[PDB]
């Protein structure tokens, strides 16, 4: 005729937000983004 | 902008246990190695709050000569990325760069917790660096480590080691003579007035702390502005001042450990021409006379256990026993019970047991049998392991404390089989005092008692009310002189 | 600085088993071709801390001249969990090239805690990557890892498996000889005085480490500059470099620090023994030759008690009048066969928190092993019978927690062990039936009522603690009681000598406090209850099944 009563607990979280290796900076230097519509960017020729 | 060397009082023992630690191996490379003993790298101070803490590492620190490597504790663990540790590997690395330096860990509870009270990973990141490079310092590099706290229970216990901290430092609550030292040096730039007396305020305030005795002359000063306001002459704090603000503030305990020393003198209990020569051996004999033990070899019964009748038995029979001590009495009451379900049940116990033989003399008073140790220690128990943590910390503190220094406990309850047995186990309960039922011959000196700062016309017979009472105790005498009291008040209406 | 053999005492005899379990495949591998099996990889070193178990590893690497390594406990935990598998893989490459190499780790308890209790990702991510590098690698390079930690059965129990840690090794406290060699290593440099006596300190300091008595003398030449501070002060610096040879360590100083000092690693019981005789309590002559041929005989003669097919004598017990002396042969039981032994009672240590409450037993059963001989006893059985629980009518049983783990492995444990249990209760009527069996309690030990006659002998061994009149009055002190033991005898020395604190500000012990202390003579033994059991002495074979 009787009971039992027990509560808890908890621990949210913690982060570090670490990222951004180098071997992925260095792939994304070299790379092309996009030029509008007439805006070439040229060769070029010479020393014979 | 800083603070001297000789602006605290009341510490005076504590300043001399600590000036031969930290400030005479850090001016002298000599006097250690001639002596073959390496100096401690490691010192920890604790003890209540507002006592002066962080104020005495900066005095300490300040005129001596030294770097003051300041560190705060929630300032750290606050980075991202994982770099809390490379700022505790550049403070230990530039410390040693232009020794002596004093690397100053202010608030190290917030810290290092228990390994069962974990948050997290960075937690366990940082406590683990720190006792890597506590160790690294075994080279003689003339770098102290100051580290103060205000728990030394909830820190992690693997700070204690041979070499990381070997010293602990405890600073108690000032005395009589501590507290008007702090006064002197607290109304030095204030202009005072000729009324006040500082030795009636260190008398009054008893259980008063460092940071109390700030609060008692700020307040009064600025009470003495709120009067002077009308179309800077004279700005005197004056006695009234000091004694408004003995009544509209409040010391330290704001429901809390209760620091007082309410103790009433004797002829306040009625009778007792018997019963005083029995509680005479209890609390002033092992303060008066210790040899007597220490010759024969005998412990001293450091706890009586009181049960009576009803109306008097709790307080009254107990505290005008410790007369002639009237230290800092720390007690449990009903409040203070399991109000937390994990943890903070005989925690909240564990620095009232720890602390008694290292604050002595300190006073703890026990009631409210009924209601810790009923239902538990009975033959039925208690089944599931839920709050069966009660009847433990009880017993197992009892073998593991001696009487090395001056501790004092009281039981006291309505039912005295309503208690586990094994709180009346031999070598801690062998005195049993019983405080018996006050008879004819006492009962009218309750009478002459309770009725102290009252206008009494002595022309009246105080016994024949007290002929009357039989089967009435203390609590009916106190019921039968409160309604003379109450038309007594109606005939003034 | 490095270390050898001179730089560490104490643990002598515990050294050398140390020694010749990891010289023997760093030096010598041509045993492991003669025998065919192979030699032990992983040993564990565990006990109090304090004791010199990182000492111990720098020695035996160095006096060896093998290729050593540290490897910290919370320098692994500082990093994060990439860069600490990285360094823990780095560290075994090297010690492959350079074998015979000595692999030393520290601090396994951070690294490995138990894990079922708190169910995490970090608990099993860095000793995973160990458990597949630590079994995993096959070269023949003879390298011998060492751990080491403060509890045994701390640490994950996957470790203790074949192969990978199998040898554990117990570090104890060291003796009075041997903690005499602890301080004279230290003192090496201390300029001590001449009244300081060497084997004065040793007996001073019961239960310190060897890391407490390096703290004790330290505080106690800390103690001889604070009283030369009047002498120079601390505003010269150091200008008067002529005073400082006059700085002698002189043995009260020694003194002083044991009175400011504290025992640390006695937070529990005695590890080694307790010494009280038979003779410390008067007469019960009559069971001394008695449990003479019952505990000490299989001990001495192994064979010749087990080859005519008879049990092990495992369990005796002591009954009769309840609080009767039993109690007081709480302590002097263990020095007869001279055995470990930790007494264990309910309110004391199996009233603990929920988890706690059976590990307590399992270091009496780590005794049986691993620090073998052991002797178990348990006092006060009837109130131990309120936490197991008594069976009621025909259809009953013992449901208590502690049980299980109790009468399972008192029994399964053989004789070589030296497993000794012993009980003492106090009333045979309120005894659980669901623990007696026949195996267990089948030496019938009566103790009878201590000898009132006689009990002038009990307390001449009890007033030996204090300085008394040699004009003593044992006329009828103790024989007027019949009821009153050694244990209720001391509050008539409570008596006669609580009037010390009284009168005071002489004499001090008169023939008047022995003579006047014969008013309160009570008997709360009566011999009601002694004489129901007086029959059962005799006939207590025909009844030593269920009651
Ligand atoms: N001798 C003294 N003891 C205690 N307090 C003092 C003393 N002298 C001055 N004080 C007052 O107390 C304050 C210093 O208290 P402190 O900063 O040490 O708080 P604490 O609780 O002791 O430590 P923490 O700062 O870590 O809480 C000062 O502001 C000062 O006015
Ligand atoms: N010498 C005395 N004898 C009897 N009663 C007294 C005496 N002096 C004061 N009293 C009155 O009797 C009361 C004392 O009662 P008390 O606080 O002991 O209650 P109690 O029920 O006995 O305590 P507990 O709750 O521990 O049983 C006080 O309120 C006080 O006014
Ligand atoms: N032979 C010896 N036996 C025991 N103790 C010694 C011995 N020689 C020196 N000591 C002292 O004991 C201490 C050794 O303790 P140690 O540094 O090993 O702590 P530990 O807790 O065992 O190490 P760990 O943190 O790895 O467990 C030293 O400080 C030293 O003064």
């Amino acid at each position: 005729q009787i009971f039992v009563k027990t509560l808890t607990g908890k621990t949210i979280t913690l982060e570090v937000e670490s990222s951004d290796t180098i071997d992925n900076v260095k792939s994304k230097i070299q790379d092309k983004e996009g030029i509008p519509p007439d805006q070439q960017r040229l060769i070029f020729a010479g020393k014979q | 902008n800083e603070v001297g060397y000789d602006d605290i009082g009341g510490c005076r023992k504590q300043m001399a246990q600590i000036r031969e630690m930290v400030e005479l191996p850090l001016r002298h490379p000599q006097l250690f190695k001639a002596i073959g003993i390496k100096p401690p790298r490691g010192v920890l101070m604790y003890g209540p709050p507002g006592t002066g803490k962080t104020l005495m590492a900066r005095a300490v620190a300040n005129e001596t000569g030294a770097f003051f490597f300041l560190i705060n504790g929630p300032e750290v663990m606050s980075k991202m990325a994982g770099e809390s540790e490379s700022n505790l590997r550049k403070a230990f690395e530039e410390a040693e760069k232009n020794a002596p330096a004093i690397i100053f860990i202010d608030e190290i509870d917030s810290i290092a917790p228990k390994r069962d009270k974990t948050n997290g990973e960075v937690e366990r990141r940082v406590v683990s660096q720190l006792l890597t490079l506590m160790d690294g310092m075994k080279a003689r590099s003339n770098v102290v480590v100051i580290a103060a706290t205000n728990r030394p229970n909830s820190i992690d216990p693997a700070l204690r080691r041979f070499g990381r901290f070997d010293r602990e430092v405890d600073i108690g609550i000032p005395d009589a003579t501590g507290r008007l030292e702090v006064l002197r040096i607290h109304t030095k730039n204030m202009k005072l007035a000729d009324d006040v007396d500082l030795e009636a305020l260190a008398a009054e305030t008893h259980g008063y702390v460092g940071a109390d005795i700030a609060s008692l002359c700020s307040e009064a000063a600025m009470q003495q502005i709120r009067e002077k306001m009308d179309l800077l002459d004279s700005l005197g704090v004056t006695m009234d001042n000091f004694r408004f603000a003995l009544g509209n503030s409040n010391p330290s305990a704001l429901r809390e450990t209760v620091v007082e020393s309410v103790n009433v003198t004797w002829d306040d209990v009625g009778g007792l021409d018997e019963i005083k020569e029995e509680l005479k051996e209890t609390v002033e004999y092992p303060v008066l006379h210790p040899d007597q033990y220490t010759k024969f070899g005998l412990s001293p019964s450091k706890g009586v256990l009181f049960y009576g009748p009803p109306g008097t038995g709790k307080t009254l029979l107990a505290k005008a026993v410790a007369t002639e001590v009237s230290a800092n009495f720390i007690s449990v009451k009903g409040p203070e019970l399991l109000s937390m379900w994990y943890g903070e049940s005989e925690s909240n116990i564990r620095d009232i047991f720890d602390k008694a033989r290292a604050a002595a003399p300190t006073v703890v008073f026990l009631d409210q049998l009924d209601s810790i140790a009923k239902a538990r220690g009975g033959s039925l128990g208690d089944a599931g392991g839920a709050s069966d943590r009660v009847v433990n910390q009880l017993l197992t503190e009892m073998d593991g404390m001696n009487a090395k220094k001056n501790v004092f406990v009281i039981g006291a309850t309505n039912r005295p089989d309503q208690i586990d047995p094994a709180i009346l186990r031999p070598g801690r309960l062998d005195q049993l005092i019983y405080v018996p039922l006050p008879d004819e011959n006492a009962r009218l000196s309750i009478l002459n008692a309770q009725l102290r700062k009252t206008p009494l016309e002595p022309g009246l017979e105080l016994t024949a009310i007290a002929k009357a009472t039989q089967g009435f105790s203390g609590a009916d005498l106190l019921y039968i002189v409160q309604r003379a009291a109450k038309y007594a008040i109606k005939d003034s209406i």
